[PDB]
RNA sequence: CCGAUAGCGAACUAGUACCGUGAGGGAAAGCUGAAAAGCACCCCGGGAGGGGGGUGAAAAGAGCCUGAAACCGGGCGGCGAUAGGAGGGUGCGGCCCGAAAGGAAUGAGCCUCCCCGAAGGAAACCGCGGCGACGCGGGAGUACGAGGGGAGGGGACCGG
RNA sequence: AAACUCCGAACCCACCGCCGCCGUAGAUGGGGGGAGUAGGGUGGCGGUGUAAGCCGUCCACCGAGAGGGGAACAACCCAGACCGGGGUUAAGGCCCCAAAGUGCCGGCUAAGUGUUACUCCAAAGGGUGUCCCGGGCCUUAGACAGCGGGGAGGUAGGCUUAGAAGCAGCCAUCCUUUAAAGAGUGCGUAACAGCUCACCCGUCGAGGUCCGGGGCCCCGAAAAUGGACGGGGCUCAAGCCGGCCGCCGAGACCCCGGCGCACGGAGUGAUCGGGUAGGCGGGCGUGCCGGUGGCGUAGAAGCCGGGCCGUAAGGUCCGGUGGAGCCGCCGGUAUCGCGGAUCCUGCCGGGAGUAGCAGCGUAGUCGGGUGAGAAUCCCGACCGCCGGAG
RNA sequence: GAGUCGUCUCGGGCGAGAGCCCAUAUCGACCCCGAGGCUUGCUACCUCGCUGUCGGCUCUUCCCAUCCUGGCCCUGCAGCAGGGGCCAAGGGUGGGGGUGUUCACCCAUUAAAGGGGAACGUGAGCUGGGUUUAGACCGUCGUGAGACAGGUCGGAUGCUAUCUACCGGGGGUGUUGGCCGCCUGAGGGGAAGGUGCCCCUAGUACGAGAGGAACAGGGUGCCGCGGCCUCUGGUCUACCGGUUGUCCUCCCGGGCAUCGCCGGGCAGCUACGCCGCAGCCGAUAAGGCCUGAAAGCAUCUAAGGCCGAAGCGGCCCCCGAAAAUAGGCGGCCGUGGACGAGGGCUCGGGUAGAAGACCCGG
């Protein structure tokens, strides 16, 4: 060449690509520690459509027409089936105790009692231990549960954490209290116009080549053995091979945060109420490929989302606002779409 | 056993007479292993400390040096390059020196804290830096 | 003088088998038992194979006198899934067995006492010095010491 | 001033005497037989060549010689090594890893310098950075800096020039008078004017400013897998330099016995013990012969496993197997002893139960028959391939 | 390659000299001293029972004496714009035309189109153009055979991974007796961001004028990376239709020409499609200073103290109970030759998927 400076292909900054060690997404960011409500409420993915808004932001000058694409996402209702405590250590954060509250729990694979009233009742009172003194308690957090039965994809309950905030520990306490004995809405935790992160762990291609998962550019005037090789690996010294050269292995089944996806839209459905603004509720005929009947609230969210047709997928509050263009609270639609994917 | 408070004690002087006491068949705890201090110039403490954590052992294999953010880790690590690991006695060694983070003991043990190099001297020594203000930097949890 | 991966290439259907257009080149293959009594008859097995039972010796039952090592399977004893390698040597522990040829029961590993005693050589405390670290005098070549001798106790391993 | 000398050490060497030591278990010297006949290397003194390298010379040593220490490190240090045991030091070290000092006194240090004899460890220059010594100036004859007052008169010094009037520039740089004055340090003006310094007295009421050697520490100082003081870590030291003291620590050195060698006859050795090339000498084993003397079915050799002895080569015994031959002793003899030859041959494992049984114009599949067993044997049906040429 | 450092590259010290005057705005001789291993050469140490050459291609690591971006200082800095100096490897540093060419020359773009080491990186990865063999011609020289750092044409790139490395996937123990689900965050990684334009500022500051900046706010592009197909584009030997030859007598309905060919295209997979990818703060460099001495004053430093980089950390994104400090919580369980909680194999499908696993229904 002549030294000349190539930009690396693939990157370090997601890598490693591998399997996800559970397919509850991951979170090292906490956008509802010391504020109220859940990390914005969980569905499956439907599939998606696009829809036609007005700026909203300027794309040149406000009052133009836009492009969007959405993703419409059939949510279960969500139902708090825990309570759980910390006390902070001093390695980290330590489990304080937990109340366990209970055919869809027949279904899930976590263990049962076997005397279900008695050891309930115990947690129950030793949380109320807890939260009286109060400091030892630094935060609560709760572990929900999705409710699939009118949804085919699949019954079991998935079940994961979302923290409540709250200003201090009594009244994170108080107020996942009442939410146990309840139902959610996706109406409660969020509001129409925030942008928010969204976290999933994306579409299994399975095993995927350098070609694929690194990007190999193509080679000289005629090549007779291939051009979607490896090439050099490395010098006589080093004497071994790195990680940060072109290989075959997983890509996808990977979890991955996307920031800041602008909603759009709520209701519940679909195509049983028809609006003529803020989507029509978009539901195309001969319904979704690979996915199974819509019928319960749901959840219409810009852009691209983590994860494809058919997954389970989670909705954070962002952690950062946008930064040269204004959030607009209540997006605007102009005109609509009711197209089909088939 | 011993439960040493290493608040003013100079490292080096705790692991080596630690190293030696631990292969004597006894045991050492420490406690408040980040509010011990270091003397010397900050700038190069804190370039000793974060060179070898960078490592990055040519762009790492996930082996190789490790060294950790903590200061609490540091201590610990310290006294072990003093033991071997690989002997058996030392090997054994690693397992009689646990590092506890604060003190949540209630227990003081033996102490030393003679001024002859391993305490300092506040008021005869130029200058100095506390370890928890440097594994803050190095971004440790602690 | 040599003795069947030796002496003729060849001790046994050998200059044979075999190769090469030809000229020409060229091996390997010795041994039941006294006598074949070389296994009747029976169960099983598709079975002519093999197995069970009867076969002086069969571990002489068919290239069968004898029957090595490398190697393969199972088992016994030891080790073993958080720790390091020219695979060990020397010392000292564990576990494991050891009928014989060894040494010892006419006393083995082992233990105890008494004494001799090479090279070497303290302690407590005291006194006097030394800025002090510490030295010096007395304790004292003493206590102590490898090794050896004798006597005694015990009674089966110890060596390996 | 290699190849000059009015001159010239230390030092080398010849010879005599002495002294020392060595020698009649034979030195000093002669003759004979048998060999081997690639060198290296630190230092000193060199010659060449930038150098590394090459080549002379002498040399401890490695070569052929261990062991303990230098982190490890052919030749740097200590030390020359029969067997076993006990003891004490040497080189070197004494913060931990690791035996033994969180040693002592004092000075140097603030760079993480250094902690490295080393094979490992970068310079000229320069710093009111330090500490320590030197003689000068100078101290109420007290400006060292501040500050209160200072910066005269002749005069514009002259020339040049409108102006050069301290201040475009050139050269001179003189005299009177004193808180005080330089034909003027800088500013300023077109040039003046104006602002101001050195300077001085006096207050502050002191010891003041200097210069010059040395030691150290800083600056000078940029490199490619994580590499550095052996590592960790160490800043009143676990650093540096000058003293000092107590210990740790070798096969050395010491010591007891045993053993060989040398010497002593038909015990003794401070003055003995490493070992390749090579020389010399002794024994064992192997096959067969001869002589001599024994053993065997009441159980040979061989095989296997175990015991025991001898520094050893090697031998012997026991138990099992085996089912006919077998030793010892002495004197002879050689197709006589194997770890290697990219050795020859036989047997056997890993690789592996992997690759191969796919590639070219790519064929079977369903019933039924037979049989110990049927995807690929046969019969029937259906479908192909070849078709002037599988 | 090692050794070596004359040669080469680069630095420092001294400052002759010109720059109207003024050595240092700038340029800088004579001479003297270091550093590096990047050119050339020396060495004969290592290999002749082989350590295969150069260049390109592809793929990646590291270094700074730093081309650009950030932060800074001077000026013979009016502005615009240069010149010179300091920090700094986080990121970027391109495409073409000739040469086999490393190197070098050229064109227009660019914020800039930086260099060097890694077996003169990279042939058990490609290529085999160049060094280059056995064939041949020409020039020169030779009696001749025959030669050439002269020119030139054409002239093989082997190997099924045993060991070990790295990227992905399973099976088990340890897991302080086992177990099901949910978490903690030791640490490891990163560039998830980089960069440019335009308008407003402003025809302003500044300038005699010509000419012409900056802070800050909006819109857009480019590159890298990651994800996603509803739109639009690709494909589609699902399928459907049109059609040549030929075969089945044959309309119908089919075979074959190795999808016959052509035309359309759903799902799905993709870009030539779409969407996403912060700030701030703390501590610091270079720098600017405060108080303030050594040296009663002055002085940014000798101590104390205030700010201040694209660099450093947090923040952010990726992985992470085999972290032996082997973790926490909650629940479930035991208690040949008694009894048997969890769990798999089974079945119907995948959100999954090389085997296996994973997941869900039964």
């Amino acid at each position: 060449m002549g030294k000349v400076h190539r930009p690396r292909r693939g990157s370090l900054g997601f890598s490693p690509r591998k399997r996800a060690k559970s397919i509850v997404p991951r979170i090292r960011s906490w956008p509802k520690e010391t504020e109220v409500r859940m990390l914005g409420f969980a569905g499956y993915k439907a599939g998606m459509t696009h829809i036609l808004m007005i700026d909203d932001e300027p794309g040149l000058t406000n009052g133009k027409e836009i492009f969007m694409p959405v993703t419409i996402i059939e949510t279960p209702p969500l139902r708090v089936f825990g309570i759980r405590a910390y006390r902070m250590g001093y390695l980290g954060l330590e489990t304080a105790t937990e109340v366990i509250v209970p055919k869809l729990l027949e279904r899930r694979i976590a263990t049962l009692p076997k005397n279900y009233t008695q050891e309930m009742f115990e947690q129950k009172l030793g949380q109320l231990e807890d939260m009286i003194k109060e400091g030892e308690i630094v935060d609560v957090r709760a572990i929900v549960a999705t409710q699939p039965w009118v949804i085919k994809l699949k019954k079991k309950p998935e079940v994961m954490e979302y923290a409540i905030g709250g200003t201090s520990v009594e009244e994170k306490f108080n107020y996942i209290k009442e939410k146990l004995g309840k139902e959610l809405r996706v109406g409660e935790v969020l509001k129409e116009g925030e942008l928010l992160d969204v976290i999933a762990v994306t579409k299994g291609k399975g095993t995927q080549g350098p070609v694929k998962r690194w990007g190999i550019k193509l080679r000289a005037h005629k090549d007779s053995k291939g051009r979607r090789k490896v090439g050099s690996i490395g010098p006589w010294h080093p004497a071994r091979v790195m990680w940060t050269v072109p290989m075959a292995g997983q890509m996808g089944f990977h979890h991955r945060t996307e920031l800041n996806k602008r909603l759009i839209a709520i209701g519940e459905n679909g195509k049983l109420k028809l609006d003529e603004n803020t989507e029509i509720e978009i539901t195309p005929k001969g319904g979704f490929p690979h996915y199974g009947i819509v019928r319960s609230d749901f959840m219409m969210i810009a852009g691209s989302v983590p994860g494809a047709i058919k997954r389970i997928i989670r909705v954070r509050p962002a952690i950062r606002p946008p930064k040269k263009k204004p959030p607009v609270q209540r997006p605007q639609i102009t005109y609509v779409s009711v197209e089909s994917k088939q | 056993m011993r439960i040493i408070n290493a608040e003013g004690l100079i490292l080096g002087r705790l692991a080596s007479k630690v190293a030696k006491m631990l292969l004597e068949g006894e045991e050492v705890v420490i406690v408040n292993a980040e509010k011990a201090v270091i003397t010397g110039n900050r700038d190069v403490i804190f370039k000793k400390y974060k060179q070898r954590t960078e490592l990055r052992t040519l762009t790492n294999p996930r082996r190789g040096p490790f060294y950790p953010k903590r200061s609490d880790e540091i201590v610990r690590r310290t006294i072990r390059g003093m033991l071997p690991w690989k002997t058996d006695r030392g090997r054994k060694a690693f397992k009689r020196l646990k590092v506890y983070v604060g003190i949540p003991k209630e227990f003081q043990g033996k102490e030393l804290e003679t001024i002859i190099e391993a305490h300092v001297s506040r008021l005869s020594r130029p200058k100095y830096v506390t370890v928890g203000e440097v594994a803050k930097f190095l971004g440790g949890k602690f």
